[PDB]
């Protein structure tokens, strides 16, 4: 544990920049690869575009996102009804026996490259239907997670903090450079 | 009696045409297609099937 630095320490060190991978890397061919990976996550990291999946309750705060208060449309983040023109699957509700062959066909059909948002906590882990026969003690256990937003219903603005913290893993998402390291 | 005047080996094994000209068509069983409304679709409002 680390807290945030105090003013005059934070005065003390420099900006980060927007890179997360840093200004320089000692070569031409690094530094090419890591701009190009830069460039690529930048339109990445913009404009995912989510899925309209819809399980549960969870799904009615998730047009809190599309009411004007919040709007996921400002962060380049739009619904598409097909899954092959998606990059994310919001599961968001109570995942049942019935739903795991639906889920996991609706992934697997969804194209590469796949990040899943388990928004709620029926989602993440089964909730307050855990311990019930029908329903899957959460979403990971057919389908990767990669962001976990943890609210029953997660306040919209608790959604858009999953929703930027997945952009800000897709920025520091890295494939050229690990190409050049593979 | 027959269909022709003079039944060959070919022949023979027809059957006489109907006296009234008009022959009605059978009905026929259909098999229409089978399309659900699944979970995905935003017009079934995310857990319903309408196996139409
Ligand atoms: C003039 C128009 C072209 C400018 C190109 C600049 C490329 C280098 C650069 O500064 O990129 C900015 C950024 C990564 O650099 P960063 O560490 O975030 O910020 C520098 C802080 N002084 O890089 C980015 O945000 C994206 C860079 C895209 C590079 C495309 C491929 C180039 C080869
Ligand atoms: S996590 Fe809470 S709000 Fe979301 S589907 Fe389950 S019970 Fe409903």
């Amino acid at each position: 544990q680390q807290t945030l630095p105090v003013a005059e320490v934070a005065q003390n060190l420099p900006k980060k920049g927007y890179s997360p991978f840093g200004t320089k890397q000692s070569s031409v061919a690094e530094w090419s690869l890591a701009r190009l990976d830069d460039l690529l996550n930048w339109g990445r990291k913009g404009s995912i575009w989510p899925l309209t999946f819809g399980l549960a309750c969870c799904a009615v705060e998730m047009m809190h996102i599309a009411a004007p208060r919040y709007d996921m449309d400002r962060y380049g983040v739009v619904f598409r009804a097909s899954p092959r023109q998606a990059d994310v699957i919001i599961v968001a509700g109570t995942l049942t026996n019935k739903m795991a062959p639906a889920l996991r066909k609706v992934y697997d059909q969804m194209p590469e490259p796949r990040w899943v948002i388990s928004m709620g906590s029926c989602a993440n882990g089964g909730g307050y239907y855990h311990y019930s026969y029908s329903v899957v003690r959460g979403c990971d256990r057919i389908i990767p997670v990669d962001i976990y937003v943890p609210g029953c219903p997660p306040t919209a603005e608790a959604l858009m903090y999953g929703v930027l913290q997945l952009q800000k893993k897709v920025k520091r998402m890295k494939t050229l450079q690990m190409w050049y390291r593979k | 009696s027959g269909p022709v005047m003079y039944p060959d080996e070919v022949t023979s094994l027809w059957t006489v045409p109907p006296w009234n000209s008009k022959v009605t068509p059978v009905e026929k069983s259909v098999r229409n297609l089978t399309l659900n409304f699944g979970p995905q679709h935003p017009a079934a409002h995310g857990v319903l099937r309408l196996v139409l």
